[PDB]
């Protein structure tokens, strides 16, 4: 369903055009009426992260080759491997004791280098967010009852795109884009097939090898890479186990992305406001008022965590009206001052017996979610935590 | 620059006994790993002994394990390999080769050893 | 004969761009992605001119390429000239217990 | 007081309804005058982060149990602890020479480990800034003489907050944040009672043992854990003295956070501009116009620095007029080449005796701050520094 | 050459002000139209960095002193020079073989440290960019044909300046900036006269000896120091060679910045848009048609790659009129689908034989440009890479 | 699985002599740091004796500094205690433990440790 | 008697959850956070079912927990079973000097 | 604290041989590199000779290398600098310093070799 | 007479700050920054006063301060004493071959 737009959310001048100010919510859409003239919807229908740059592998199972060894007697100098300067080979070196039994004249430690080659097996990816290529596209069709779409292709660099309407004319979107994670503080993780956001602290923190999105060697390997003491000719050295379950299960806490099915480099995100300010020439736009609704609501969806701090609600409206569903977020059941943060704009019953989403921001701790007003209300009570950077 | 030099290679007889040298240069032979390969008659290549920088480490494949036996001089610059119990399944081309960074780097220009009753 | 599969001859005008492949199995060439090719002139010794899949030693020329998908790992001489005719070879980091598997070989000819 | 909005701030339409354009800064307020009607004051109440994430810990004071150690005779293996996979030991491995230990031969080397375990005293925390989670409240009262207080309260995800006042009817504020400091080069450090707000890189390559904030071993035990060399069959391991007056002094040249005095995980600021476009019904409003002021003007408080790369200064307006202040920022007395940016919006005196606020941002190096004109000018030299990360 | 706003650009309200909506690049000016009035041409002179913080600096060429050893006979204890606790030494613990030869009395493993200072003779810096004081200069001026030029000068914090022209009388500018690349992925890399801004993992991940911008040790200096094999009583030690070469060569696929001819500070950005609303008193404006171009074109710069994964063409108008040049971004040269991103506003020409600026987003992989319609249309191949972090 | 087995005590008269053993099972007994704890009557647990895992690290308290000697035989896998100029106040009962992580991970059942005249 | 002080007996009804104090001085408990808890059956060797506050080994009860605020360490016991019948001691290593110190020992008695 | 002692200057005669003595106290003399020092009438300060912490590592000037012979006793924490075949440039202010940090920290009093026929 | 050159004699009375400069060519003062004054009074051991340039070791007084610029390194004594009247040396690290030069000296005579 589609939400008719006020008399403030657009002006109409005496000379020139007339401006609408719309903010936009994924799968939500507002339409814009005109008297004699179809109304015109306009949809935010999706942001999308195209192509992100690779900035760091982790790797989290390795396979080692067989171990190569050179070994010196004593008084007859170090032990040297040409392996030891190839950056993908795992080397230590140590000392080992010598003497009749093993080879060699005289007694004492002997100067020992063990290496073995380094490869990674399955490795976590680490993506770098460009937020001067973060996509959007807007479509805008015509009612149906020239009903053509028009869809337009946005990023934060480019804000301004133009477009063409039956009976409205030219048109000019000049829309901007508010992230709801901050993408300077996040990579996007890509283990499996699966792919996670998660924070960038985080990640560099973890006790694996890593290797740069540049390329170059396998850093750290001594996580996964054990050297066993030596025993006067030889080294032991061991892969440590599959690592995969640890870090599957440090991201339990982390939200997740969907890449589109057909992109597939495609990381489309789901929240986000677009706030455009629609530009068009001279003409009477049609106004609608909503009254805030009066009857009892129900939780269809009751108040779930997002990933990112918000709490999403979905209530049903199937009496009063096309009206308004007040919302707030209170420490007490007393007072009803807000306290908390409405995400959603403009939360409207189009039709009755619809269902509405609502995200809101409670205060840290105890606060209670208050929709609707006077006794006919849904209170929920709530508890957040101190959002840490993972696990 | 670096060479390997096979010698030793002939006929004998089965049951036999053959010894196989291979003197380096160019190179610090003391460093690197070396190995003996053959090629028999419609077969492909095989390493079949391996040995380590000081000679502490050796590798045999099953057909040779109990005959064969590879040692190095690392003061002489050569690498030796002692064939005895000559069968006609030992009968190939062989080689000497160097093994630095997990692939077998240079060869020899290899001896023949034919066997047959 | 052989643990790794060469086509046993292949032949090619000069200037032609001709394709060697060494087919191995699972377990032989997709896990250390370390594979050698060899040439050998006969009665010379064999000549590393591919390790590591794609790299290159010193003094190789440009003309030899490496390159690998799954289980077949290809050398690739382009500009065919005439000294290239010899056998060419193929080997792979196995496993820690057999360490290498060679190919049967492979007869380039260059048609003259 | 409360400065008017001008004719040009606001916008009335043929239809639809009528938009107020403000830029709101702290402590600084705007009235929107109507006919027949009371003013309407908006002010910006707080910019606050809410409960940011910890992402590192760094430790300035370490304290050590008694050290564990085995040894090992020469050619009877090497020595071990369990305590060395232990994850916030401190371990260090080395041979003997001498009969050192438990009977040994005065020939050969022997092994030795010496272990002491790692507690931190005192650490200072380092918060990451979520920047869709900016704070910010606006307050908006009709003139006193339902003149009751609203109170909005946004984050830079919910810049669309509604609101209804008495005659002037329901309002849709669609606010946008800029901070004065970059977050994202930028942590809140937290050392004691104290908190200040420091570069990123600054805090990370500091030389102490540090805590990833997804908990963790302590890394980097080293400066502050000094291995003694043995001395005939002990191993002593000496923890470095307090480093509390070190980074007290590093943290001179930082700016200061002020924490809420109950909520004591809400951090204030103090600067930043809040971009706001009111959006209200039709309906006609009075616009004030400002001339320049001419009389002679006084430091009340002369230029100092902000912190953040700015100059806040505090002229004192006794004579002339309700009036805007001029200011430049020029290289020499012979002035009209201003060289630096006014920050804050219109600078206008309400009533005589009036003390403004102005920020300024000069240019690097030697510059003069020419407030007023005329002869009867206020001059006021600067010098602005390379501005460095810290220390 | 300037071009006109068009209708919808603008509005005129029965009351209050007049309001213009205009996206301002770089080398394009854009006029406003009044009757009985002169044009006013609205500029983006430069978009700037000021004098960043340095953040890091990575030594590529090293410098040492004399090598100094202090050497212990076997069984005779560990040698230790003073010089292992001063921060800019570098220096290597080993044992070395000893005996009658060199001066032992028995044969063995003796201890030997070599100590060498290390002095960074050539260095790359790295530089925060704070994007709180990015700044951008907008030039208005009256159309010649008080008529002086008005130079705004704004700051990302500071979005609002005050300006007057005659006729037009006063005028508020409330602007933003939106930049061409990630400054908070990124920094300004100097290593020489020359300048780059390459990202912030890219140089961090590089194998170089690297000092904090606040100071301090040089860490990781192995880099740049060989420590040779000992022999009786000696070390040797080598400084690597300079390494410019491998530098230079990682940093061709990086763009380059400017330096600014006079400041020397500022780094001339190239790319942003800036979004301006230019608050004027109630006057009325005169708009301008724009047709689309359908005459021939032809590419006078070819299709070329801008460093931040974009397209920039210059292509020409001989003969059409003023008009606006239609371009899209499709998978074939068949019917326009487009996928790509147009990043220009308004491509568009006002006299014939003028050349025109057109940057362009395309998708990842195969992509046709396509400017123009009909058979009188240009189209160009394109292949988008993978977007790495660099080297 | 790790066990401790304390022995020796019993009962005897002040001023004399008495030695404990303890035997340890299922872990390296060279690895680990040994110590033996007592718990006189109306007080609380007391350690008296700490030594370290080859032996050379040895504490007491100073109430049994003079009299007590800790000393283990890591070739048998024993640690004793020899208790000289026994007083009252030693009547206790005395455990040994093993100390891993700067904490008493392990027990023995303890041996009872009587002084009378 | 002891260093550290923890009561002397604790009574509790099978199912229920009852807990055990341990209190000591500013400088034994606050500084390393390095308690640990013993149970010892009569006749029995003791065995360790807390060491570093909240830490608990491999085959002990998950009914058993470990907190601490300031002087005092506590060891709470919910589902309480008569086999939990024994004598529960605290430690704590208190500094570089003394090294450890013991509570007095505290009889918990399962009422059946 | 930190104490260098020089002596065994004075008057000799042109090819005369002398050696002075520095007696270092106050640091381990052991750890440290010495070195000796002259400021010649009209001329500015010199060093001549430069010695490891073990004596192993030996530097002289051009102007006496075949002459000077500088050496030490770190038992008895003492430096040695035996000067032969001496000329009329060697008359000069001889001092005995320490360097730590590729700076000449500490000195001596200083003696005075004063060479006259 | 010497490789840095300084100036033979400074004067300055009590109260008053002097500069002695310390001029040597390149390749001795500007490679390593590593350069020393020493003050030298007379009969008495020379004392280092300043080294790495701006540094200053413990025990010496705040009136002393260390700078360079190019060829010349200066040492400046503010607010000149009594006891100051000495002879002031200038040390740099030039090149790993010669490993010191010295300034000619410099007689400090406080005017009194």
């Amino acid at each position: 369903h589609c939400i008719g737009i006020t008399d403030r959310d657009f002006i109409e001048g005496v000379h020139g055009g007339t401006w609408v100010s719309a903010t936009l919510e994924q799968d939500k859409c507002v339409t814009v009426m005109a008297p004699d003239k179809p109304s015109l919807d306009i949809s935010l229908q999706t942001v999308a992260i195209d192509g992100p740059a690779e900035a760091r592998k982790v790797c989290y199972s390795a396979v080692l080759t067989h171990v190569k060894i050179n070994d010196k007697c004593p008084s007859t100098g170090e032990a040297h491997l040409a392996e030891e300067n190839d950056g993908d080979n795992a080397c230590k070196r140590t000392y080992s004791d010598r003497g009749w039994g093993n080879g060699c004249g005289l007694f004492g430690k002997g100067s020992i280098v063990a290496c073995a080659k380094f490869t990674c097996a399955k490795s976590m990816s680490l993506f770098e967010v460009d937020q001067t290529k973060i996509q959007y596209v807007i479509r805008a069709q015509l009612h149906v009852g020239n009903t053509d779409i028009k869809t337009l292709k946005f990023d934060a660099l480019s804000g301004s795109q133009e477009a063409e309407f039956t009976g409205y004319g030219k048109a000019t979107l000049e829309c901007q884009v508010q992230t709801a994670v901050d993408f300077g503080n996040s990579y996007i993780a890509e283990m499996e097939k699966d792919s996670w956001i998660v924070d960038r602290q985080w990640a560099q923190d973890l006790t694996l090898p890593w290797q740069s999105g540049s390329g170059g060697i396998w850093r750290e390997m001594h996580h996964l890479v054990e050297f066993e003491p030596p025993h006067a000719a030889t080294i032991r050295v061991l892969a440590l186990g599959n690592q995969e379950g640890s870090l599957k299960t440090a991201l339990t806490g982390a939200m997740r992305v969907t890449k589109d099915e057909n992109d597939n480099n495609l990381y489309k995100l789901h929240g986000g406001h677009v706030s455009c300010r629609v530009k068009l020439s001279a003409l009477t736009l049609k106004g609608t008022s909503y009254k805030m609704c009066t009857d009892k609501m129900s939780f269809v969806k009751n108040p779930t965590d997002t990933g990112h701090g918000t709490v999403v609600m979905q209530v049903k409206v199937p009496k009063g009206a096309p009206c308004k569903i007040p919302v707030i977020v209170a420490d007490d059941l007393t007072a009803a001052v807000n306290k908390g943060i409405l995400v959603t704009v403009n939360p409207i019953a189009s039709t009755n017996d619809d269902e509405v989403l609502i995200e809101v921001n409670p205060p840290f701790g105890d606060s209670y979610i208050i929709v609707g007003t006077g006794d006919s209300r849904l209170t929920y009570q709530w508890h957040k935590e101190g959002s840490s950077i993972g696990k | 620059e670096v060479q390997l030099v096979e010698s030793g290679g002939g006929l004998v007889k089965p049951g036999g006994s053959l010894r196989l040298s291979c003197a380096a240069s160019g190179f610090i032979f003391s460093d690197y790993y070396m190995m003996w390969i053959r090629q028999a008659p419609g077969k492909g290549l095989e390493w079949i002994s391996y040995i380590s920088s000081s000679g502490s480490q050796i590798y045999y494949t099953e057909s040779v394990k109990g005959r064969f036996t590879i040692s190095r001089d690392n003061g002489k610059n050569l690498l030796y390999l002692q064939m005895n119990s000559l069968r006609g399944e030992d009968t190939a081309l062989y080689y000497c080769a160097t093994e630095t960074g997990w692939r077998i780097d240079t060869w020899g220009q290899g001896t023949l050893v034919t066997v047959s009753s | 004969q052989a643990v790794l599969t060469q086509p046993a001859s292949v032949s090619g005008s000069p200037g032609q761009s001709i394709t060697i492949s060494c087919t191995g199995t699972g377990s032989n060439i997709e896990t250390y992605n370390l594979v050698s090719w060899y040439q050998r002139h006969p009665g010379k010794a064999p000549k590393l001119i591919l390790y590591e899949v794609s790299e290159r030693p010193s003094g190789v020329s440009n003309r030899f390429s490496g390159s690998k998908s799954g289980n077949t790992a290809s050398l690739t001489i382009s500009g065919l000239q005439a000294e290239d005719e010899a056998d060419y070879f193929c080997c792979s980091y196995a496993d820690t217990n057999i360490f290498w598997v060679f190919g049967g070989g492979t007869h380039l000819t260059v048609l003259g």
